[PDB]
């Protein structure tokens, strides 16, 4: 009984640490998962800015050129150019959390699994404890 | 889905003093902006319209006014800013960048839109895109609620609104206890009326004695007598002037917003009554009617925008159900041998006819292609039939006997909200396994997919025949069912069935007992949970006859009403039943009290669309005091994703129709997102400052003005009848927890503040779970409710506190108080930590000295006793001078409920409560007015008579207990899983002995328990 409650004891906590992980990780991943449908509605905004930008620059552009004001034309080419950068910088923000969201959610599983295969094992402890079943030393050997 | 945080941005908490924000400009241009933390849309849109003439294209951009600002939030929502006066930091913006496009929609539709979805804590748009078709029709449908709450509201304006939003706040019951009324000077009662005469705030009193009963107007009379008596009017014109004025006027309590609109007799108003027992003279406002009627809002409700067949009983098939596939279960395939799974078909809690299991496959290889054929006729399926289904592990390695293990878990109805008989293909995402559980099916838990599409997806198909099945309507079941044995021996054994509590075991020979004089059942109607337990709901005859009765049945009380509520009673009659009893009998005192049970009960409803949310939401529309508890209590559970759902699509309706409630609303919970922020960087970031560097940096940031403006001007959520008005900044401070609380203090705006409370004090805590100590609360007001009934003045002080989220709420701060250490921290030490037992009556002596002495032991032994009684039966352990608190005036109360019932022992296997009450002594000296022999003294025989008394009371009303924490079963609460938690209450009250087994059982308890 002192053997068997002790492995039942250790068991015990690990099943319990197991658990706070698995729910602590399993809240984490679900935030991955908003920040990614954040990201992509935020890249989804992005890209129209560049289309609508084509249009308006389209026959600025041409106005520019002809007008000899190629000073301005770098203007409108250095601020595009500043919006590829941003939208790069932030596809890449993405891709590392979507990256990242693949590690825990493999870990994840991970975690499920090793508990999987102590919830079992937990509950036979229980039940070898219990045949034993049928003061001092009883409070002792039940881990005090 | 919800934010992950309170941060002004994803994964910052404080946004910089000054943070650049890409502002992308309708011209293409992309234009980088400074902005201030706090800076208002207003600005930002402003300034960056003159940053925008330096960029190219500049002439093409209209004026700011044409456009408006979207851009992505935390909860992954595109929204657009129409409210341009909100501050930067208060966006919750993803990333700190804007669009300027030109508005489209609505501008006052949008606005609600978001401020619906802020106080929801979800965004709107999102039931706009649920396919799910009772989603939209519970959207649609519930609104006839919403408008005919809201007719009734405007029905008798502007009375009938004054009623919806100021309440009265009156007791249950008129009848005073009599040793209330001796505390009456011969039933007369003193008032203290004040009127403001304009414009100084100069005071005028007039206080006035009157009868305990006498309604407000009677009260205002006398005010009005009192003040024209001097200005020698005529009788008659004396008499024809009281009685046209007292209609027109109206009485409101000094310092909070509650007031006495309503005939009730003066003593049936809380306050009055409260008044009584602790001695204090009410000290009321009398005010025109006028002066209220304008400070009263008009509610605009708005309607929005989104507003061939079978019989079951002519299907002669068996009821088969195929278990097609799974997608995956994580299990390591070296230690797990097989997986399989098992089923269920249930009504409730009941299985309805032997489990089936499929076949065993290898672990990898998760499909089964099976039909399960299950022993039920499909006509002879009660409506409230459940799929029970879960994937088990089992694994042969300890020998020939083989280990069982539910690795996830999934329950559906088998018909519809449509009464149709579920059919064809279906996919299950199933739930994990809850912390604890080792049943190998999970009925109590809840019912439907796994909005979580991301685990395991069991697939299963419906059988087919022919035709849609629909459930036969009610007609069809009465017709079919249409189609002197009661001695004192089954008369008598009816009572004591009645009687037994409802955790205990119901026979199988009782079951054919009940049933057998089901008609006799009816003369005791109270016996209805007794036998509906009884009924073969696996035979539509035994149902249908079951159904005839339950059309019939005698109302019952609402404290038996309520257990039909529970996951034990899933039929819906029977829950239409219940809720007919509760619009009969329910007062909405006792709804309030009972508020947070019939909102965790819902859960439990197979559909969003029924009769318990319909009287709950009207119930809420129509009482502004129950329709602020009805938002928190369903909010502070939104983030519990097993009913974000059906809270969510509530709480939408609630908010659409509450009228401008809501906007108080926004102002609590956007003035909270603040507090749980701000103890965020506390608790996370700055954790290992000290405390003087965290003071600095909490007084540095309520000072910020996005910060005064939240934290100020809104109603206390503990009590919206207070109004929290400018922070005393001065009294604010950290507590000196390692979860960092937060104790607040407010000016109080009422002009008659000093009469009443100047300050608001309210404790914030983030970093626990509060539900427990809501619960024993409620608990422990109900115990004084039935103490007071019995004539037992046990003074309990069930203080404020309220659960707002998750792991975070308020606690009401209860001023003139102290714990016994901190009133044992005056000579000097004594051991390891410890102190002197003599102290704590010596202080109290100095407190109440002379005549006050005797009324405040008494009233020490008298509150002493209420929480010895209430913390045994609740199995609240471990009380030491840290959490048992007493006020200046001798009352003692007991703090911080956190765990209750006896879980923390749960794990032992050893039931046996001995811990020595380590305060037995120093409460002994009170008791014993300082006697050496403390225990010799016939003041403690008359306190273990209290306690006896008492302890009895409660025992006498266990059932109503039992029911209670049996509603809270789907509230994930940790104690409170199973009805074998609730259980240990069974053992403290011992309702398996008699009265004297009990009584005798309570005496040794005690002794056990006693010197410390
Ligand atoms: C003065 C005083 C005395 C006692 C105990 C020691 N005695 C009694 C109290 C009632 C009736 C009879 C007796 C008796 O022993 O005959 C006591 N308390 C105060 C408490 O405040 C709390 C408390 N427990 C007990 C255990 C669960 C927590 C609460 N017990
Ligand atoms: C109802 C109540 N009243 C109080 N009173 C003071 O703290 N007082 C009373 C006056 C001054 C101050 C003090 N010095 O002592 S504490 C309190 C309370 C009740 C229940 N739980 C709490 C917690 C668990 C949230 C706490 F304290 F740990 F955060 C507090």
């Amino acid at each position: 009984l002192h053997e068997y409650n002790t492995q039942f004891q250790e068991k015990s906590r690990e099943y319990d640490r197991l658990y706070e992980e698995y729910t602590r990780t399993s809240q984490e991943i679900q935030m991955k998962r908003t920040a990614i449908e954040a990201f992509n509605e935020t890249i989804k905004i992005f890209e129209e800015q560049c289309q609508t930008q084509e249009r308006y620059s389209k026959e600025y552009i041409e106005k520019f050129k002809r007008e000899g004001n190629e000073k301005e034309i770098q203007r409108i080419m250095h601020n595009y150019d500043k919006l590829k950068s941003r939208i790069s910088e932030i596809i890449d923000s993405r891709r590392r959390l979507e990256e990242d969201l693949k590690k825990q959610a493999a870990e994840y599983r991970e975690i499920d699994k090793r508990m999987n295969s102590i919830k079992p094992d937990l509950i036979q402890l229980r039940k070898t404890r219990d045949q034993y079943l049928m003061q001092k030393k009883l409070n002792e050997w039940l881990g005090n | 889905p919800p934010r992950p945080s309170s941060g002004e941005l994803w994964g910052i908490h404080l946004m910089p003093p000054r943070i650049l924000v890409e502002c992308l400009l309708p011209n293409g241009m992309i234009v980088t902006l400074e902005c201030l933390r706090e800076a208002t849309l207003i600005t930002i849109k402003h300034e960056l319209f003159k940053e925008a003439r330096k960029y190219p294209l500049h002439q093409l951009l209209q004026d700011e006014s044409s456009y408006i600002f979207v851009s992505v939030t935390q909860e992954a929502e595109r929204e657009e800013f129409f409210d341009e006066t909100r501050r930067l930091c208060d966006l919750r913006l993803f990333q700190p960048f804007l669009k300027v496009i030109e508005p489209v929609g609505n501008r006052e539709e949008k606005i609600l839109n978001r401020e619906i979805g802020f106080a929801i804590g979800m965004p709107v748009c999102e039931f706009d895109m649920v396919k799910d078709p009772e989603v939209q029709d519970f959207r649609r449908n519930i609104l006839n609620v919403c408008k005919e709450a809201v007719d009734l509201r405007d029905l008798n304006s502007p009375h009938s609104r004054a009623m919806y939003v100021y309440p009265p706040n009156v007791e249950s019951s008129p009848e005073l206890p009599k040793h209330i009324y001796n505390k009456l000077d011969k039933g007369q009662i003193i008032v203290v009326i004040w009127v403001i005469v304009s414009p100084n705030n100069d005071k005028q009193k007039y206080t006035l004695k009157i009868n305990h009963d006498c309604v407000p107007e009677q009260v205002i009379a006398e005010a009005i007598r009192k003040k024209t008596r001097s200005m020698l009017l005529s009788s008659e014109q004396l008499k024809l002037c009281v009685l046209e004025y007292q209609g027109k006027y109206i009485l409101k309590v000094c310092g909070c917003d509650e007031y006495f609109l309503e005939k009730y007799p003066l003593s049936q108003y809380k306050y009055i009554r409260s008044c009584i027992m602790l001695g204090r003279m009410p000290n009321l406002m009398l005010m025109a009617k006028e002066s209220l009627y304008s400070q009263l809002p008009m509610d605009c409700f708005t309607m929005p925008s989104y507003s061939s067949t079978k019989s079951l009983w002519v299907i002669n098939s068996a009821l088969r159900i195929k278990i097609l596939c799974a997608t995956y279960v994580n299990v390591n395939i070296r230690d797990i041998d097989k997986i399989y799974v098992r089923t269920g078909i249930y009504h409730g809690g009941e299985p309805l006819c032997d489990n089936v299991n499929t076949q065993r496959v290898p672990c990898s290889n998760p499909r089964w292609n099976e039909w399960l054929n299950y022993d039920i006729y499909i006509p002879d399926l009660p409506r409230a039939a459940r799929l029970c289904l879960s994937i088990c592990s089992v694994k042969g390695r300890k020998g020939a006997k083989e280990e069982h293990c539910p690795l996830a878990w999934g329950n559906i109805n088998l018909f519809d909200y449509t009464d149709t008989l579920v059919s064809g293909k279906m996919a299950l995402n199933l739930w994990p396994v809850p912390h604890g559980l080792e049943d190998l099916l999970n009925p109590i838990g809840v019912t439907g997919s796994n909005p979580n599409k991301e685990t395991p997806c069991l697939e299963l198909e419906f059988d087919w025949f022919s035709s849609v099945v629909k459930f036969p309507d009610m007609s069809v079941i009465e017709e079919h069912a249409n189609w002197n044995e009661l001695r004192e021996n089954d008369k008598e054994q009816l009572k004591a069935i009645s009687t037994r509590d409802p955790l205990s075991e119901i026979t199988e020979q009782e079951k054919d007992f009940l049933w057998s004089h089901r008609h006799y059942c009816v003369t005791i109607p109270e016996i209805l949970p007794k036998l509906l337990l009884s009924v073969k709901w696996n035979s539509r005859d035994e149902v249908a006859q079951m159904y005839c009765l339950v059309k019939d049945w005698p109302p019952i009380k609402p404290e038996q009403a309520m257990e039909l509520l529970d996951c034990n009673y899933p039929d819906p009659m029977v829950r239409g039943f219940a809720v007919r009893c509760l619009e009969k009998y329910l007062t909405d005192d006792k709804l309030s009290q009972y508020l947070i049970q019939l909102v965790q009960v819902l859960k439990y409803e197979q559909y969003l669309d029924n009769l318990l949310v319909r009287f709950l939401l009207k119930k809420a529309l129509t009482n502004q005091r129950i329709g602020h508890f009805f938002f928190w209590h369903l909010k502070s559970e939104m983030h519990n994703k097993t009913v974000s759902q059906r809270f969510g699509l509530l709480l939408e309706s609630y908010c659409r129709a509450c009228g401008m409630y809501l906007k108080h609303l926004n102002r609590q919970v956007e003035a909270m997102e603040k507090l749980i922020n701000l103890t965020d960087i506390l608790k996370q970031e700055k954790k290992d400052e000290t405390q003087k560097v965290q003071m600095k940096f909490l007084v540095e940031q309520m000072r910020r003005p996005d910060f005064m403006d939240a934290l100020q001007g809104f109603l206390s959520p503990l009590n919206p009848a207070h109004q929290l008005g400018n922070l005393r900044l001065e009294e604010c401070r950290i507590m000196s927890s390692a979860k960092r609380p937060l104790w607040l203090n407010w000016e109080n705006p009422d002009i008659m503040s000093e009469l009443l409370f100047q300050n608001n004090e309210i404790i914030f805590k983030n970093g626990d779970d509060l539900r427990q100590d809501m619960l024993t609360l409620q608990i422990i007001r109900i115990m004084e409710n039935i103490w007071q009934n019995q004539g037992l003045d046990l003074r309990m002080l069930p203080y404020g506190c309220l659960s707002i989220g998750d792991c975070v709420g308020l606690i009401e701060v209860v001023r003139n108080s102290h714990t016994i250490m901190q009133i044992q921290c005056k000579g000097g030490l004594k051991g390891a930590l410890q102190f002197n037992s003599h102290t704590l009556h010596q202080w109290l002596k100095d407190k109440n000295k002379g005549e006050i002495y005797d009324a405040a032991i008494d009233l020490f032994t008298r509150s002493c006793a209420g929480y010895c009684v209430a913390t045994f039966i609740l199995g609240i352990g471990d009380r030491h001078n840290s959490n048992i608190m007493v006020k200046d005036d001798g009352q003692l109360f007991h703090i911080d409920f956190g765990h209750f019932l006896d879980h923390k022992k749960k794990k032992f296997g050893y039931k046996r409560e001995r811990v020595p009450f380590v305060l037995t002594q120093d409460f002994l000296i009170v008791i014993s007015k300082g006697a050496q022999e403390c225990t010799k003294t016939r003041e403690f025989e008359r306190f273990q008579e209290m306690c006896y008394k008492a302890y009895l009371a409660i025992r006498q009303h266990a059932n109503l207990f039992i029911n209670l924490f049996s509603m809270m079963l789907g509230s994930g609460m940790p104690e409170l899983q199973s009805f074998d938690d609730i259980a240990y209450i069974r053992k403290t009250l011992a309702l398996d002995k008699t009265e004297q087994e009990a009584l005798e059982y309570f005496m040794k308890q005690m002794n056990d328990a006693r010197h410390g």
